[PDB]
DNA sequence: TGCGAAATTCCATGACAAT
DNA sequence: ATTGTCATGGAATTTCGCA
DNA sequence: TGCGAAATTCCATGACAAT
DNA sequence: ATTGTCATGGAATTTCGCA
């Protein structure tokens, strides 16, 4: 079998609802399977329409052969199916209650949730503006398994924003508290 | 003046006055019989006034002025005197066109990597479409890969909004732009420093310097025009399609698309190239690095037969930007401080500010 | 299509398909192993659809379209098929630029006599001066002698008023003008027939054809600009001075002023030429007739390396005059009826009206 | 002495007052001495100002070395003198009550008055519009003494408007009457 | 080892413009 | 303190398929 | 029958434009 | 049914003044 490549498979999922930030509540997460590259789109709902609107932007830059998701209603709608079929994109679903991407993707998605949570707390409403820098961070994070960051794998060069000081995604004792207090 | 002309009348030789001619007096005027006919020789002290009267009839150049003068007068080295005056007619100097062409263009090296340099620019205004009138065009210098953003104004605020989305992907070392208001604002400068991005600006009124993006603007408009034939000019919904179409189009001279140059592999688009299906990604990136370094680069063309290249301390005039009707097309003369390159100079403009300026917007001041 | 591809698979030779390659079947598709790699050979009946899909991604030209197609497919004489489609893409045909230059310009003979031909034209609008906004410029073709009339509009009525004053002096055989509203009106046509004057018009949107007066407009504006430096643009009172100044200015290539060419003798103006003081008027007129016939006339320049000259029955496209934003710059193809001269043609425009048209406003339709 | 030339001497005089035509009452007459060429300018008065206004037009085309006139107030004013001096034009006056131009000029001026009178009568108010054609006629009228018309002498070519049918400047018995009736 | 035709490369031409 | 670019379709050149 | 300098001629460059 | 033009100032070329 032929070696894995960028655009072979995009993994998508929603994160949310989150505290409103400039009108938005959810984040559509797209991760390329081979490179671990991540794109994030703020939406107002986990709807087919929000998904199509967001993916229309991404697919103006590159088109995946396969999109993989869970059996979310947004992703299983016949509208979304029509959309994929128009672009020659094959849709692929994990079986219900049994989500399964890949190790790299699972770990990437873990990092995304943790990184968000960490930066959210203290300013849980300012996340709309942080999405660009969150993405740069995720995408210039060195992969222990491969020798490279997603940026390097996607573009074949070093980045002008190396993120050398890879911090804790872990919460400081302070943040733990101010996050426990937010949910009250 | 009176002395020289005195010695002449008796017949004692003066340098400049050919000895083989008969110089006589008549009507209180020194005269000479020259082949063309009898001419008055004015005293030296009168000549400037004469040259000026003749020149001022219609502010004529060298030969036309001389042809007037030679109708009445003869004296040694008339054109020297004519030229001395042309070089001092402020009105001629700032009104006349140049007849010397710019030196041959530079072909600046293609950026070595994607994200080394962006060229950016606004197209518009276009017919309104969903309230949008402009398109921010961002062209990666190395790859040619382009991003399009519809805006309602070519403003700093809209630029920043768009570029924040773009830089989600990657941050460029340099963004090059023209001297448009949206990019020269201090707010935009701050937005850049904040991110480690160096702003580079074209010399003023010289879109050749933004040629990468300007040329891409052509292609964008050309494809929009085609897709909109016999339909209303509803371009907003076509931007994404145009962006994708152009990023996946071959340049015949390179044999690659900008997408290929950016990623080294086609995505799921029509007619995707399959020649690296059996390479690993790493082998692909390796091949990509090779392809990037070996792209055709054009060379500087031959200079035209009458071009000028700028010299330190040379007198030169900058073109008035937006000259009013019936007003001069040129500024007063000014001096070349530094020659940045053979097409780009710093001048001191008699104010005197320092301006960095394209030679396409200069002429060498005539008559030294 | 299916027949040809059948014979191929067994190994029986088909013209067009090189015999030295292995043609096999796979995934229900006829394929071939070519040096670049394995390509699908589509049935003949499928190929047009393919060429069209590839071309339509970005409406690309020959090589760019081919480079897409060759990613997946191979078949005999692909570019022939590509070109067949380009020649039928209406959107490309009317949107793309030409890459063939016009043939070398004509240098029409100078009119033999003063008053043989006038070239006329309006300059403006200019900054208002005593309520005046335009200048009617009348240039005698033979002499270059020019008349200036200030007007409030470039109207037929103002033209007629001005020209009645001018023709008090003499009546021209022909007045040549551009296709401006003021000269194309039936009223102006009547004003002319009434007087024995033939109206001649430039081809539409081609001021080169009115070059005599256009070029004189340059000089007029240039001298006005100079005389108005550091003063308000009050040009009305300067028209008479400019007229006189320019009519008495030497053309260096001719060694005469337009005044001299018109009268054969200078009037009481500065630096008047005196070389025929001893001739009788008759001897002067005699010399004048000689001078008029022996003026320098320029010759047709060399054609550029890639020019085109028009042929009867050739397909050609006329440039859209004032194309809207995001609309094609070219009309639909049309046919060359008559070749008036190598720079001027009559076309039938598919409406089909007959238009007389400069080749500077045509391109040869591409791909036959 | 050097032979006579066009622009050597212009002879000028007023004709009028005439019946008003489009606001005008007088005709300033300019005749070049050598060629007999004639220019005509309608004015509202025989004033220095009207003279200067009219001659400013003519002198935009050609400048005479000498202007000759009678001792008309318009021509003898110090303003008119200033004007001539500015253009390097020498002024020359016939002695009072003793007008004297030249044979050619006298005859030319005779023709002008007669030609006007002839065309005026019947439409004594429409003369403003007739001035151009009057001038063409005068200027393409063959001189018995020289072999040529003023047009030919001025420009050294034939004209596109030869006036072959040289009519009577004499009045038909009809016109004599309708002109006698006008003055009533 | 050379031919005719197809494929590829060459390159003039023109159009993007402005602050 | 900065700097022209590149799609396009005929023509010229090279390569291909076959001896 | 030839030299150095002045005079003249040559000519690329650019700008007039539009209906 | 119509069609480029010509001022300009360096450079190239020619002519001049003198032997
Ligand atoms: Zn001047
Ligand atoms: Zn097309």
């Amino acid at each position: 079998d032929r070696p894995q490549k960028p655009f072979d498979k995009f993994f998508i999922d929603y994160i949310g609802p989150l505290p409103p930030s400039q009108g938005y509540l959810y984040v559509l997460v797209v991760v390329d399977g081979m490179t671990g590259f991540t794109w994030l789109y703020p939406t107002k709902a986990p709807s087919t329409s929000a998904t199509v609107k967001s993916l229309n932007v991404l697919t103006s830059i590159a088109i995946p052969k396969v999109i993989h998701s869970d059996q979310g209603a947004a992703f299983t709608s016949s509208t979304f199916a029509e959309w994929a079929k128009e672009r020659g994109i094959h849709l692929e679903f994990s079986t219900p209650y049994h989500p399964q991407s890949s190790g790299k993707v699972e770990r990437k998605n873990s990092d995304i949730k943790r990184l968000l949570t960490k930066l959210l707390v203290g300013r849980p409403t300012k996340w709309y503006d942080l999405l660009p820098v969150v993405q740069l961070a995720l995408n210039n994070t060195y992969s222990p398994v491969l020798k490279y960051t997603p940026h390097q794998l996607l573009f074949g060069i070093d980045s002008n924003t190396p993120f050398a000081n890879q911090d804790t995604l872990d919460l400081t004792r302070e943040e733990e508290l101010s996050l426990l207090q937010e949910i009250r | 003046l009176d002395a020289e002309l005195d010695q002449l009348l008796q017949g004692h030789y003066i340098k400049g006055y050919p000895k083989q001619y008969t110089y006589f007096l008549e009507d209180g005027k020194v005269k000479v019989s020259r082949p063309e006919g009898v001419k008055i020789i004015p005293p030296q002290s009168d000549r400037q006034k004469i040259v000026l009267q003749a020149h001022n009839l219609a502010h004529t150049g060298r030969e036309a002025t001389l042809l007037k003068i030679a109708n009445l007068y003869w004296w040694p080295n008339m054109r020297k005197d004519v030229v001395k005056q042309l070089g001092r007619c402020q009105q001629c100097l700032i009104t006349n066109a140049s007849n010397k062409a710019s030196g041959p263009i530079l072909r600046p090296d293609r950026p070595q990597k994607p994200f080394d340099k962006f060229f950016i620019d606004y197209i518009g205004p276009l017919p309104p479409s969903q309230g949008y009138l402009y398109v921010l065009v961002v062209v990666d210098g190395m790859t040619g890969f382009t991003w399009l953003y519809p805006t309602k104004a070519p403003s700093t605020s809209a630029t920043v909004k768009s570029l924040n989305v773009l830089t989600s992907i990657a941050i460029p070392k340099v963004i090059h732009s023209d001297q448009g208001a949206a990019f020269t604002s201090s707010t935009f400068a701050e937005w850049a420093k904040e991110r480690g991005i160096h702003l580079e600006f074209s010399t003023p009124y010289h879109p050749q310097s933004s040629g990468k993006v300007e040329r891409k603007n052509s292609d964008i408009k050309r494809l929009l025009t085609k897709l909109l034939v016999g339909r209303p000019t509803k371009w907003y919904d076509l931007l994404p399609v145009v962006q994708l179409a152009l990023n996946n189009t071959y340049s015949p001279v390179l044999k690659y698309t900008p997408h290929q140059l950016l990623f080294g592999i086609d995505s799921n688009t029509p007619f995707a190239n399959q020649d690296t299906l059996d390479l690993t990604r790493e082998e692909e990136l390796s091949l990509l690095q090779e392809i990037r370094t070996s792209l055709y680069h054009p060379s500087t063309p031959p200079a035209s037969s009458r071009s000028w290249s700028p010299v330190v301390g040379q007198l030169v005039q900058e073109r008035v930007a937006r000259p009013a009707s019936l007003r001069p097309r040129w500024h007063k003369p000014s001096t070349v401080l530094k020659v940045l390159n053979p097409r780009t100079v710093v001048i001191l403009d008699h104010l005197g500010n320092n301006r960095t300026v394209s030679i396409d917007n200069l002429k060498p001041t005539s008559h030294q």
